[PDB]
């Protein structure tokens, strides 16, 4: 797993690697309000539902 | 003049500050903490190392009899066994049948390599946090490292700098510490002078050239087996060597905030926790008098294309219009957005543009240059890639702006509930009135 | 057999424990604290120690300009002076009439001996005590060193002994602290970097064998007079100077408690307050059987003279019956009293003598032998001198006794009252029973 | 003043000297009432007064 803060792998003998992860979802923000919701609750998809 | 102001503790992240004095045109700092380091403050308790058994030779009272002698040594031990009859390769000597008597000694000692491999029990408290950091404006590039506690000023080209405590007191060691080359373990090692045969501490010293010694492996001699010279004695293995192989994990795989351990002084490097307050105070010949700066008015903002993505991808342009030609200072005064570059080469043409980053939906924010200001709204798409290498460069705000999209709709249908709500309570009210006049 | 007791922190005072093994007869031990140490752990801010001015002698240059060149020294100041006419002892030089210049060069450097007399300065937290202490019982009798805190355990004769972390987390080391010789001042210092002129800290250094050095004296350079060649230059006089002579009080003459200070290493002794707990392991060795313990029958105490002073100040006779001859571990199990002695060779008389010293005037506490036990009481009258030179020997309790004079005085009183107060409530109580039932 | 913790004077280069002072008074102990008030007076004369 890699959330939005980040890891680090060290693997065999080299150098540690660090990689993060970025804001991407699968809704469509700005269109109609049924799909709004999508691009929010593939973000966070704990207080979206909530909220709605 | 002086100053104040706050920056995050993060790697790498260009944080960039405003002055904005009365009498002159506006300044814009930058500055990138390019390292730091945790280092606690240590106090030793005892070292330990493999130890080593020290045999002397038996001695064979024959024709006679010895009686034991006690010393003071480690773990010292002696026994006296009776009625031995050993054996040489030449025959067997002792002409004295049966009363005789072996006299059998030894004790422990620390190995000849303690010097060189050995493992350190340390107690950890009140670190100290330092600092290298890249400080530029003007046209003054520089690094400089600071102690980050309210005392310690360092000038950088006549202006003085300093960096307050730091916000929050988080130390990834716990109160005892274990070290062993590189890697340092969070461990509760025995007390001193109780070691317990078999783990970690069975033999303790107090330091690596001190000649006192505390010893558990409870040797036990035994009798030796007759027609022989051996001195039999048994002993717990070694506890140093047991705890090499069953140490378990480490720090510098476990410590969280991702920042790394590392050993001789023992310190923790480039870990983001909390905020550095710095203060200013700077001269007068940093900031240029607004007579020489230029004045730009009827300043507007239009955005080109936004995808909130780590990198800085929004594209800004502005268009003002100027009198004489000179350099400006861009800032931007909400952290939604983060702006690439603070100085900017205005021309007369009106058109200027910039580079900021940026991490929610429809972010708003207000822009200046030089004494102009406007504000800019924009719509942002999500972007493709899924992993990035890379940090972010943005202040990670989420929340969008009241007028983008979503709150437009959520304001419209709010709107539409409260125009009914009221209307049927002016309808309620006119016949209670009417109901009350009658 | 394990044990735990808690004894006060004051220095020479002989505290007593008494051990109960049920199938053992009981044992009186003594310990007492003969030295602690309090040391606080300490971090290098910096050092400072009177400056040194050096002047490079004029260079005068005739017929011609000369130009001046900054330097990286501390505190340096370098100028030019035109219309220069020097003179000399033969005569006047730089032939040319008003075309000549002199170089004024100056700066500070720190004194050369800053290494034998300096002043330090220190940021101290987090003391850990140390101590010595005798114990002694039966046939043993050892001091050792011991450190006051949870973790080391230390072997008397087969006996573990952990002395226990202190009661209390009292420090008299402010947060920050200057040293010089063998005086610790409380004090605050201005941060490195950032001293100021004519007070403490006017030059600052990292260390004293660092190459750096941070200096801020007002080194102000002005014109020689016509004729003469002697660089006149004004610099205030020694911070460091100034504070040798104006430092104010110490704390050696201020600490509380009446603990001494010491340096090298900085330390506080002999700094009475709190309590310690002692956590012991005996071996079944040190006690004794109860069959070959003689047995006590019949035990009173019959209390001589008393006499509330410092020194041991009661006498105490027990009379009982014994059937063998031997030893018994007297102990008294209150600390309004305290003995002298932990044995007493029982004979067949059945008389021995035991002193004692208290503090209050009606005194009341149960004093054991081996085995029995028997009540105790008197009454002592006060001592006449003053003022004496030796500490209390007393546990320093004053309240009375309820058997006292005093207090069966009160009790009698309200008695009286109290009998007074019923007999009138069943007067009432009949009266209205009456009432009612008419 | 001395009082029963006690105190250390340092006169020119002689050894601090420590002196401590005794429970010292003047009423009479297990004596008539009047004179037990004497006596618990001359030690703490702030809650005699109070706890009579
Ligand atoms: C040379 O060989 C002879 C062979 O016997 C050795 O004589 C033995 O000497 C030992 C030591 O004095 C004797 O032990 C003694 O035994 C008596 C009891 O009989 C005991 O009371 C003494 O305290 C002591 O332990 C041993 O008896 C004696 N052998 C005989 C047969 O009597 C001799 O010691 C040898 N010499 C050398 C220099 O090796
Ligand atoms: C202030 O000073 C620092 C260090 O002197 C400057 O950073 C340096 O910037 C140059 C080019 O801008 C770097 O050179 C190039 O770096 C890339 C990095 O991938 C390398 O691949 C190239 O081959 C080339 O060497 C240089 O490395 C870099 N130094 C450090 C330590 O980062 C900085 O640019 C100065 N300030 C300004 C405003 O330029
Ligand atoms: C011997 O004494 C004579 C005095 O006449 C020295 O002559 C001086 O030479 C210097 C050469 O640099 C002249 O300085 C120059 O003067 C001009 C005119 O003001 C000025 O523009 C230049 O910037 C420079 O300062 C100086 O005037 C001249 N003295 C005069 C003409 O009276 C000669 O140098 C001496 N010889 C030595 C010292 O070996
Ligand atoms: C337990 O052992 C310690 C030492 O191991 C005993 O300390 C002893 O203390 C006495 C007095 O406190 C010392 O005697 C003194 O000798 C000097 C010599 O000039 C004299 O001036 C004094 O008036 C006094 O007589 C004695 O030396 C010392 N023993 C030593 C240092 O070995 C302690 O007394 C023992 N406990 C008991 C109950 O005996």
């Amino acid at each position: 797993p890699v959330p939005v803060d980040g890891m680090e792998y060290h693997w065999g003998n080299n150098d540690p690697v660090r990689l993060w992860s970025q804001l991407t979802t699968e809704g469509k923000p700005h269109g109609w309000p049924h799909q709004i919701v999508q691009y929010y609750y593939g973000l966070y998809p704990a207080a979206t539902v909530s909220a709605v | 003049y002086e100053h104040s102001t706050v920056m995050p503790n993060v790697v790498g992240f260009p944080y960039k500050a405003h002055i904005e004095r009365p009498g002159y045109s506006p300044l814009t700092l930058q500055m990138q903490v390019v390292e730091t380091s945790l280092e606690p403050t240590l106090n030793l308790e005892y070292i330990t190392c493999e130890y080593k058994t020290v045999v002397p030779s038996p001695y064979v009272k024959c024709c006679g009899a010895s009686e034991c002698s006690t010393k003071e040594k480690p773990d010292y031990q002696c026994k006296v066994y009776t009625g031995v009859y050993p054996f040489m390769w030449g025959g067997a000597y002792c002409f004295c049948d049966s009363e005789n008597t072996q006299l059998s000694e030894a004790y422990v000692d620390r190995s000849d390599v303690c010097r060189h491999d050995h493992a350190s029990a340390y107690k950890a408290h009140t670190a100290s946090l330092k600092a290298k950091v890249r400080v530029m404006y003007g046209n003054v590039n520089q690094t400089v490292d600071v102690y980050v506690n309210g005392d310690h000023a360092v000038t950088i080209g006549g202006t003085q700098f300093i960096f307050g405590p730091l916000s929050s007191a988080w130390t990834p060691f716990d109160n005892k510490i274990v070290v062993y080359k590189d890697e340092v373990f969070n461990q509760d090692f025995p007390p001193y002078g109780s070691g317990q045969p078999g783990r970690f501490g069975d033999i303790q010293s107090r330091t690596v050239e001190s000649n006192d010694l505390y010893a558990n492996t409870a040797l036990k001699l035994a009798r030796p087996s007759p027609g022989m010279v051996h001195v039999p004695y048994t002993q717990t293995p070694s506890g140093f060597k047991y705890w090499l192989k069953e140490k378990g994990t480490a720090l510098n795989t476990k410590a969280p905030f991702g920042c790394q351990i590392k050993t001789n002084p023992v310190r923790a490097m480039n870990c983001a926790v909390g905020n550095i307050p710095v203060s200013m105070n700077l001269p007068d010949s940093a900031f240029t008098r607004i007579v020489e700066a230029p004045t730009i008015i009827d300043l507007t903002c239009t955005v080109a294309t936004c995808t909130h993505s780590s990198d800085f991808g929004g594209v800004l342009t502005l268009t003002y219009k100027t009198d004489k030609n000179g350099d400006c200072s861009v800032h931007s005064h909400s952290n939604v957005a983060t702006l690439q570059e603070a100085t900017a080469k205005v021309k007369t043409a009106g058109k200027v543009t910039l580079h900021f980053s940026t991490a929610s939906a429809s972010p708003s924010f207000v822009v200046s240059l030089c004494s102009a200001r406007a504000t800019c709204s924009a719509s942002c798409e999500p972007p493709k890639d899924h992993i990035v290498p890379y940090a972010a460069s943005h202040s990670n705000v989420v929340f969008p702006d009241m007028s983008g999209t979503a709150l437009s709709w959520v304001q419209k249908i709010s709107g539409g509930l409260g125009a009914f709500a009221i209307g049927a309570i002016l309808v309620l009210v006119v016949v209670t009135c009417i109901g009350l006049r009658r």
